[PDB]
């Protein structure tokens, strides 16, 4: 799984 | 649905975090600290985001948005979805 910080 | 607002004059992150299931989606998967949206508050950790600025985040690469929300410049547009608090 991944994960963006916006 | 719900059609969140707010302004961003400086380059710089939101203040969330989210990501594409397997089924595409942008969903925050964890609210930061000192962000804007967890000091103003117009989002919380799960809510399903489902139009970022007009654009729906798929599998697909998301340096698309990740750039196009860094370079933005103006009243941001989001539309998300309360998943029960």
């Amino acid at each position: 799984r991944k994960e963006y910080c916006i | 649905v719900r059609l969140i607002q707010f302004e961003k004059v400086t380059e710089e992150p939101m203040g969330i975090c989210l990501k594409l299931n397997e089924k595409q989606s942008c969903t925050v998967a964890r609210i930061l600290h000192g962000g804007m949206i967890h000091r103003q508050g117009s989002l919380h950790v799960g809510d399903e985001i489902l139009e970022i600025n007009g654009t729906n985040v798929t599998n697909h690469s998301v340096d698309q948005l990740q750039k196009a929300m860094k370079e933005t410049k103006g009243m941001i547009s989001l539309k998300v979805i309360p998943n029960q608090q």
